[PDB]
């Protein structure tokens, strides 16, 4: 139960931030290399605490 | 000839980028990084026995002309007073201008000082400085 | 670029206003700020985990040709010695020359140091530095 | 055209004056003034709650060629050794050259350092510095 | 970085409260507490078999700038001379600003000692040390 | 800003008085008080049941530059030698020079110790301690 | 070089644990021990005949930044008020974060004193002292 | 400024004298004096009803550079070994230079303790502490 | 002088090699060393009799144009943050371009500070500084 | 200058040894020793007639960095908890490196007290204080 | 101006004389003085009331081309190491070239630092700095 | 100026001797003396009626760099271990190296404590305290 | 005309020499020398009573291109690592180029720092620094 509960929270909050970062689709300058970085920025924060 | 064929970076083949946004018309930027390295010492010897890493210190400084519209203050990415209490972390990236691919990334920047200058015959200029958690690069 | 179209501010299109009076023939001005940012460190990791703000510092410098009249002393916005103790809170604004628009403002200015230059073969300059409670802009 | 019609001071339209005496042929002089301003701080806040004036510090520096006759030392207005025990206060004034009217006054000056320089192809020059009780201006 | 998300309390976020009213211009608050612990020793063995708590001892010190009005003497939380014997037991709380939420509380403080300071050119400051029945936190 | 707005007392505005006479060149003043609070401790509980005030004790120290005339011994206050037996009870006051408003009063001071300090290349300084009966808040 | 070669322990790699849980933002830890050694002295000789161990005593102190959540009182370890009577024996460990290898263990700690420090423009800090029964070397 | 008109004594103007002869190269002189004051406490009231002077206690310390000749041992004001028991009571005075006018006087000093120092590359220095029957000033 | 005959080394005939890789397009490098030499002094003589060595310090600086690939990060001989803690001892050699001969070598290099420069109208430079255990040459 | 010809010992040449094995990364060693000397006083004379040695007292303290392995606890020269009562008396020697030649020796040390320290970003360090039967040197 | 008529001193009409010998081919000289002036401040006023002198400092610098003979070493007015300790008080005078008149004099000169320059493509300069008891002039 | 004119003793010229032998590399020497002066106090008067000398006590400490040969233990003076029982009375002298003139003598020294200090990257130092019977002034 | 007929030294008429060896192709060298002069001060006076020499400090710096063959490192006269333990004293002499006669001598030099620089379009350069016991000159 609790293994799934953490997963559900982690996925919702990842979506909550992507809803700003890239779902805004603000330019065609959004290289995949920045997508990889932003993911690692999210992972770094979840790893830190 | 073409800027993609040289083996070395220069100012005009690089683009400053920020969360969801290209910055542009930046003058310069410098990233300082230190590992606080310290040398272990022994009796019976004058040479250091080894060197140990102790603390990661680092800063990024940014230097830009004051734009007439949607400047740093209006955007708030460097900002003033007790609004700082509600200015979250920023990520700052240095990107190949022709390809839009990352050269390096700074994680977790937040302000350290923010200054400007005015003079009669000159451009209004701004100095910004952030402290950050980690530098990085990947592919 | 054409006069109205310039996408960067300049000394030609900016003028300093203090207590509702323009500071004409200003030589320069510098805004300076520090947030006393400090990093939180731990045993078990080299880097700071997060940074926090502790004490805000604000400062502004102003240079101005010594005016025959309506200098800062005559203005009543600066004074010498035991006259300073009878002078209430001052406010300073940076105003756009073309649009009549506040560019930034400073709240609760008070003098820090105030300095002269009586040189031969040169124009006399007054040099002043203030502290303020906060820096601001509201478009 | 005439020096009286400009709205700004310059070196040659100003005359250095001293008790009962015009000085003349001075190279430069600077008057430093500080109010030791300090910012009160609170818990629950990062901004300073107010700024308070604490101490009036100030100095005047003077810079002149060594005159061949009736120089500073012969006059004694900057002087040497344990004759300083009997050198009373001096008042120093900065005066409009065309009108002989006061621009500012320094009350209560007394020496802080006194230096000279000699070199083969050059004028003998002198540096003097006094500390003073109050700056002032009136009419 | 921002106040809502930092994991460590600072003097910048906390507010100090007394009798349901905030403290003005507190410079510090220290709280020292002892349990007088002692180790149960025996013959036949060198180290203690277990420790026992003997007594509760509480101390708190508050350092404050001397407000022009409504200081501790004017506000009635402290008093000079005869008057302390008339005063009631007083409650002091620590409270985060953003939520007005109690962090800890010193249930029923009472004064021990009172220290004040005046100096040339410089801020007037106070200090009071209290003792308290109990200290506790909830929510 | 002005001395008519600042919320905190400063040594700048504060004057010092003794026997209804103001003190010249007073440097610093310490003010200590104790109410000998003792905790009433119990069998059957570790905490104190209440705190009780028990013996009052205070001390005021005054630091002053040795005046060329009207020092403490030349003025007739605390002095050297046999004359201490005939120095009667004397009161001290702290005042605001801006309005001549009394801050506090030390009722019925008496001398404890007199320190005079001479050091080469330094101003002569003094440091007298006084015991006093009561203190009071007025105005 | 790497943390897998350096010959000396560092706070960088060392982690701290209590009740089988790691401590966040631990700043410093002191560890004292005494074996009350007494010299056995004689008639007929000036030197000691031998040294004997006599009473064991130790102390561990832990310094920590006040967490916004799960501090020592909020986590349920050493706390304030009556609840100390019901805080059972708890063990502390020092670990290498690289391999999770135990460095040392403090068997059966108990609280001695709790210091909490608040200062304006500084991070909130804490300092708890614990007595412990035995310590051990493992791995 | 000048010696005749300053309102504060300095080490620059004062001269120290002993047995009607000046002291050579004195570095400091401190004079500590106590009256042993005590507060008269009662049952039925917490504060003292009045203070009483109990005892006179006098101390003076003089720090001096070790003259090649005519130091305290050579001059007979102090002595090593057996000899102090032969020496008389000695009078020390403070005297302004310009008028040879007594400021204070330590009637009948007598040595307590004597301290000397030698160091590499550095000046040899002395110190003597005396006690005295009475201290007084007139004219 | 002719190419092989030059009796002085130059940047044209020297290239830096690190872990068996040449650092092409190096801008500069500086070697820096201190022996912590200290002199032994005495009473009885002004000069130091002999000098001794106490702590050795070694340092080397390197500047290099930021390479599109095979920069120090990509090389694996430098890295950022928590990547540095996984990187073993590095060795650096200075090698003659014409003879393929070691000019000097450094043992046990570790990074101290490592710095960027992203300027407009300029080539990007990496700026690095290392500590090492020892400096050496063996022809 | 060179090691063979210097006339003064340094921490650079000495090596510290224990039980026939060197000490790793010792930072200091201090040795304090007292003879408890007392002066034989009489009636009829003020100074002592002769001094007498009463007791031998020996102390030595060693400060060391916490080796990852083979520290004092791991190596068996010191121990935590119960174990010190099992350990033997231990010999410590000082020895010049170049000749492996004993300088002094602490015959039969035994532990008194043990002190350890962990800190953020910083080196872990130790300290042990011993007492010893006798100290002697030969050859 | 004509040769005798120049109302300002120059290096062409001034020459340095030391112990009755002219220092020909002097490059430069600087006279430097400080009076250790200090301000007296008070509670009750922001400004210093009066300033006083505490310690006089005198210094003079001299630069001179290294003479094949009759340099300062050969002159016997400077020397190296243990030769300096055998050299009596030196006096220096500044003398007018046209009138043979003392311009200023220095009393009791002694050396402070004394320095060389052996550069290629340049003339060798000796660089010296002295302290003196007093500076003076008597026309 | 020369060592044949200066009026004050300096560690430069002063030599140190023991048992008629000069000490090499002596750093510093302290010399304390007490005459246990007690004030004779009265009923009917607050002041002392007279002061009387009562018990003589002195101490001399000597600081020295550990010589490679002929240190205090290797030379046969104060030493370690049993041999202290057989170290007879020994005298110390202070001398002027210029003329070999005795400054003072410490008659009949005896050892009190011996400190030896070893620190990494520092010279080995020592600090011995001696009690002595009498001292004397000669020449 | 001929270099022997001028009365002044220059770089090309001087030859750097070392034990049994001419150096040659040196760029520059500077010899710093200080006497640590200190001014004795008195009460009753502001002028220093005399100046005393206290310590002889001095250094020689040397600056040379890196030679292709038999350089400083290969010769070892400035050298690296823990070979410094076996590098004896060096004497360095400055000699008339046409006559080979001594101008000055430095006794007892040993290293203090040793540095180099490399750059693309430039010569490899070296900086060396020694500390020495005495400067000197004779005939």
């Amino acid at each position: 139960m609790a293994v799934g509960e953490a997963n559900d929270f982690l996925v919702s909050e990842l979506k909550v931030q992507l809803e700003d970062q890239f779902i805004g689709t603000r330019t065609i300058n959004t290289s995949a290399s920045i997508i990889k970085d932003f993911i690692q920025s999210y992972l770094g924060r979840k790893k830190r605490d | 000839a073409s800027e993609a064929k040289q083996t070395v970076h220069t100012g005009n083949t690089v683009l400053l980028m920020i969360k969801g946004k290209p910055v542009g018309r930046a003058q310069s930027a410098s990233g300082q990084r230190e590992y606080g390295t310290t040398g272990v010492y022994e009796i019976g010897s004058i040479m250091p026995q080894e060197h140990v890493y102790l603390r990661y210190e680092g800063t990024i400084t940014v230097e830009r002309l004051r734009m007439k519209k949607e400047n740093f203050a209006d955007l708030g990415y460097a900002s003033l007073g007790e609004e700082i209490l509600k200015k979250d972390i920023i990520d700052i990236l240095v990107v190949d201008n022709l390809t839009k691919q990352v050269i390096i990334s700074y994680h977790g920047c937040s302000a350290n000082n923010y200054n400007e200058t005015w003079q009669t015959n000159e451009i209004v200029t701004e100095e910004i400085e952030f402290s950050y958690l980690t530098a990085s690069d990947k592919a």
